[PDB]
DNA sequence: CAGTCCCTGTTCGGGCGCC
RNA sequence: CGGCGCCCGAAACAGGGACUG
């Protein structure tokens, strides 16, 4: 008989599969000659066991290594088993957000110790686990065993383990209602808003409920060394940062630079404001190789430098306080980047961000604004399960004519106005209705297939006619094209009568910036004049102007 | 201690594995405190790790109430399912159930609770009610009961309901009843007043045979059918004889006696788009002779039960959204309008989520079917929010689509 | 009726940053 | 090796336009 620690997790096989048997592959040949030992002690505390003639079992070694210990660590290699064993619900859904926690008085992190090896494996599944690795090199054939607890490198350890682990302190916590727990890997961090020492009575008074499951907890545990260090934060019970980051100075430019480069900006973007990514972003357009060189432009150094400024002093967040409301509040950076602030009280910041991200071949500020509070709500949502009061660079008149026009469903929720230039406008509006005393403009393009080449061209009601020639072009860039020409030669009001739909689907959505030179070019155009009316009209119907600026083109 | 009707996901497939997405605090309050309960009472129990499947959950408040309802979203399931509701058991759809004066829609869902469920289909049921900011991982349960909103929960209560029914239905045989998933629908001709006592009365029905219900109503004979149009003109500009010729040009796809040819030709110098040309009578006549073909039905047009029904939806401005329903593309099972839904004039999300209602509700009452949308917005914003203005007990299917306007012609 | 292109957007894949 | 965030690519996927007798 051994003995019997915590409930069991039944654990099944893919249906229709059954245990493994390998072959070895390479690992170091000096760290091994321990364990030929150290298997002999796990029999006695429980943690294995062998049979001989049930096990068709044998399992390989391979591994990864790690720095910062005063101790060297051991493993085995279940992956055959793995592959054919059941999948689970993954208990790390992600991990919190330090913006996210409420403010808590007294904060300690016990270290859970033997915390794999503490857990029962499913009794039936015992048997899947049978293996051998190298003794010191080797001499006579050898030995083996099965495994009575969670194997390091299964499929199934954490997922078992963190449900087990939380099966345990349920209790506790229904009879302490107001502690609060989190449990990472295995790590606990407990806090409270009772009195210093008082809080300690509940820590040792859980270090008790824990063993009472067989859970060790030392106490080289720490209430007095936080700041604990967990994944890039630091975290005080009052106050929360990021952890130091080192900007490479380097001369030598080389895209894999730039790459670290980003993702650190874009990681300090959480808590240091203003952070900007975009002329860093442009080297990394089209390369080859991720070894290439590249220069830094003007721009991007100019970019880089203000960037440093803002990492010199050093910054803090706060946390929640659900009793008062969310604030964020929206800055234009310009280029399509965005800057926003989540805070409550004001100038007390809990976290920040920046949105980049230029969504479409042709956009605008109002889409990309309502890009970027989107993105903004659903952080927000998934981190404080709320939406917040949004303060935003855009007249409620300048909104109000977009959204309502746009042919989209779109929407921002409740927000208020903040004048803080550059304050978000929209550079053009198309009339609703024909233009009096305008000029008509019927314009059309062709290009040919084959030949790439093609005319873009246009008639209007006075007479006035004209048609270019272009060459390497498509039958859209003409059509477009057609419109450009329509733009420069008219007046102040022009109506243009133009059949592509494709042209018009472009035009018609406002956009103040584009990929595309031709549209920018367009746009510019279109900021200058006063009154456009764009019209569409179907090809080849024998209509106006149009039958006319058709043949002229199509020859 | 009751007879169990196994369960079987059709072949091939697994059970759903699909993610839950972030709650509000709101929310996630309301189900915690909703599935303590429903725990209490042995409807849902807690599970583990060794369960590797969900299905999303969310709270609502049905339109009206300030009770929280819990919802799950069990659209893929019921794709897993499928083979067994469709193919195994019919449920006949009164073609009347849309002609009746006044159509009440009892949420009938609770009673559901009553009959257990197959043992071995359980471990598919499996929903996380998630935490805020990842604090605590998630409190998981499987349904041990029939689930709320899944496409067999009704069927295999079929047998269970009809019963019930039987004595109502009998006494008073010239009032119709539609059952579509957790919802009954009852219709009569009835004046509103003894109606709503029939409701009352049918209440007490399920009422005492151990059922729980938390207006209502609609008008099916007054739903009118959006007709296509062309404008009312005394004098034409040359910019409305080309809208005219474009919109004309495209509706021949759906009625194929139009013609354009002497509206056409109206338009043949090059001229100002704002200078009003008059009409000739022979074109005059043919575009009246085209308004008529625009009165009339669409030969081939019918409702075929095997297709599904696909609903697409415009925003045409100042409150109002046009929608169509169709199997085969431009022909069309309903076309109509919406104006003045809550929301007009502040919120087009919440607009929409109401707009996609109203369709899935007419698309139940009239095919027993409900339809998938093609919905006039991004992704992310539609599913940020669609959410918070949900208040029906279902889930229509649908795909995002952006369509610049030259399909807005449906409406003036 | 099918098969060429042109254009745009949305999956995916890469590779950083934090484990 | 997985999670989250991100930047790029489009080799691919989808939608819509347009031509080919
Ligand atoms: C790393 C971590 C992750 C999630 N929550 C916490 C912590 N640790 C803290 O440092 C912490 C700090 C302040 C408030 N809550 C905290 N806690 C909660 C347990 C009291
Ligand atoms: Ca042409």
């Amino acid at each position: 008989v051994p003995i019997s620690p915590i409930e069991t997790v039944p654990v099944k096989l893919k249906p229709g599969m059954d245990g493994p048997k390998v072959k070895q592959w390479p690992l170091t040949e000096e760290k091994i000659k321990a364990l030929v030992e150290i298997c002999t002690e796990m029999e006695k505390e429980g943690k294995i066991s062998k049979i001989g003639p049930e096990n068709p079992y044998n399992t390989p070694v391979f591994a990864i290594k790690k720095k910062d210990s005063t101790k060297w660590r051991k493993l085995v290699d279940f992956r055959e088993l793995n592959k054919r064993t059941q999948d689970f619900w993954e208990v790390q859904l992600g991990i919190p957000h330090p913006a996210g926690l409420k403010k808590k008085k007294s904060v300690t992190v016990l270290d859970v110790g033997d915390a794999y090896f503490s857990v029962p494996l499913d009794e039936d599944f015992r048997k899947y686990t049978a293996f051998t690795i190298p003794s010191i090199n080797n001499e006579t054939p050898g030995i083996r065993y099965q495994y009575n607890v969670l194997p390091q490198g299964w499929k199934g350890s954490p997922a078992i383990f963190q449900s087990s682990m939380t099966k345990i302190l349920e209790p506790f916590k229904k009879q302490n209602p107001d502690i609060v727990i989190y449990q990472y890997m295995d790590d606990l961090y407990v806090g409270s808003d009772l009195e210093i020492g008082q809080h300690r009575t509940k820590i040792e008074e859980l270090r008790q409920h824990l063993l009472r499951w067989g859970l060790t907890t030392p106490d080289k545990k720490h209430q007095k060394e936080p700041p604990f260090l967990w994944m890039g934060y630091e975290l005080h019970p009052d106050k929360w940062t990021v952890q130091p980051i080192v900007l490479p100075e380097k001369d030598s430019w080389t895209v894999n630079d730039i790459c670290k480069l980003v993702g650190k900006l874009n990681w300090a973007s959480q808590i240091y404001p203003g952070i900007k990514v975009r002329q860093l972003s442009k080297l990394l357009r089209g390369t080859k190789a991720l070894t290439e060189v590249i220069p830094l432009t003007e721009e991007a150094e100019l970019e880089l430098a203000e960037n440093r400024e803002i990492l010199k002093e050093p910054v803090h967040g706060v946390y929640y306080d659900p009793s008062k409301d969310l604030i964020a509040e929206i800055q234009k950076q310009g280029q399509g980047q965005w800057t926003y602030q989540i805070y409550q009280e004001p100038f007390k910041n809990l976290k920040t961000g920046k949105y980049a991200r230029m969504r479409g071949a042709h956009t605008n500020d109002v889409k990309q604004l309502t890009e970027a509070v989107q993105k903004i709500t659903t952080e927000s949502i998934v981190i404080w399960g709320k939406t917040p009061k949004f303060k935003l660079p855009i007249q409620k008149e300048t909104w109000e004519t977009w959204w309502t026009e746009y042919w989209q469903a779109t929407w921002i929720p409740e927000w208020e106005f903040v004048n803080t230039p550059p304050l978000v406008k929209l550079w053009y509006q198309l009339e609703k209705e024909p233009i009096v005393g305008a000029e008509t403009f019927y314009v059309d393009g062709a290009a040919n297939r084959e030949t790439k080449l093609g005319k873009a061209g246009y008639v209007t009601n006075k007479g006035r006619q004209k048609v270019v020639p272009l060459t390497n072009t498509t039958n859209q860039k003409t059509e477009l094209q057609a419109i450009y020409l329509a733009l420069q030669d008219s007046g102040l009001e022009v109506n243009i009568v133009t059949n592509s739909q494709y042209a018009l689907g472009i035009i018609q959505a406002q956009p103040d910036k584009s990929e595309s030179e031709l549209v920018n070019q367009i746009i510019e155009q279109l900021i200058k004049k006063e009154k456009v009316y764009l019209a569409w009209v179907p090809a080849h119907k024998g209509i106006g102007g149009n039958e006319q600026v058709d043949k002229l083109v199509s020859a | 201690p009751i007879e169990t009707v196994p369960v079987k996901l059709k072949p091939g497939m697994d059970g759903p594995k699909v993610k839950q997405w972030p709650l509000t605090e709101e929310k996630i309050k309301a189900l915690v405190e909703i599935c303590t309960e429903m725990e209490k009472e042995g409807k849902i129990s807690k599970i583990g790790p060794e369960n590797p499947y969900n299905t999303p959950v969310f709270a609502i408040k049905k339109k009206d109430s300030t009770k929280w309802r819990k919802l799950v979203d069990f659209r893929e399931l019921n794709k897993r399912t499928q083979d067994f509701w469709e193919v195994q058991l019919g449920i006949p759809h009164p073609a009347g159930l849309k002609k009746k004066k006044s159509v009440t829609v009892l949420d009938v869902g609770d009673a559901y609770f009553s009959v257990p469920l197959d043992e071995d289909f359980r471990k598919y049921t499996a929903f996380t009610i998630p935490s805020i900011n990842n604090e605590t991982p998630g409190i998981r349960y499987q349904y041990n009961v029939l689930p709320q909103g899944w496409k067999g929960s009704p069927a295999i209560f079929q047998s269970s309901m009809t019963k019930i029914l039987e004595p109502f239905k009998k006494q008073n045989p010239d009032i119709v009843i539609y059952q579509y998933m957790d919802d009954l629908y009852v219709g009569s001709d009835l004046e509103i007043g003894q109606h709503r006592t029939k409701i009352e009365e049918l209440r007490q029905h399920l009422l005492r045979w151990g059922l729980t219900t938390p207006g209502y109503e609609l008008h099916p004979d007054k739903w009118t059918v959006q007709p296509i149009v062309l404008p009312e003109k005394d004098s034409w500009t040359v910019n409305d004889i080309q809208k005219l010729v474009g919109k004309l040009n495209w509706a021949s796809q759906i009625y194929p006696g139009i013609k354009v040819r002497q509206l056409s030709k109206l338009l043949r110098g090059t001229k100002a788009l704002t200078e009003v040309i008059p009409l000739t009578e022979e074109a005059e006549l043919e575009l009246a002779e085209n308004r008529e073909i625009l009165k009339e039905p669409v030969h081939g047009v019918y409702y075929d039960p095997s297709k599904d029904l696909i609903a697409e939806i415009q925003k045409q401005g100042q409150g109002q959204w046009t929608y169509q329903i169709y199997q085969e593309p431009f022909k069309n099972l309903k076309t109509g309008k919406y104006a003045r839904m809550r929301g007009a004039h502040t919120n087009d999300v919440k607009q929409l989520t109401e707009a996609v209602q109203k369709i899935t509700t007419e698309s139940i009452v009239i095919w027993g079917k409900t339809p998938k949308f093609k919905l006039p917005i991004q992704k992310e914003t539609w599913e940020t929010w669609w959410t918070e203005y949900w208040q029906a007990t279902w889930i229509p299917e649908w795909e995002f689509v952006n369509t610049p306007p030259l399909v807005k012609l449906w409406y003036q």
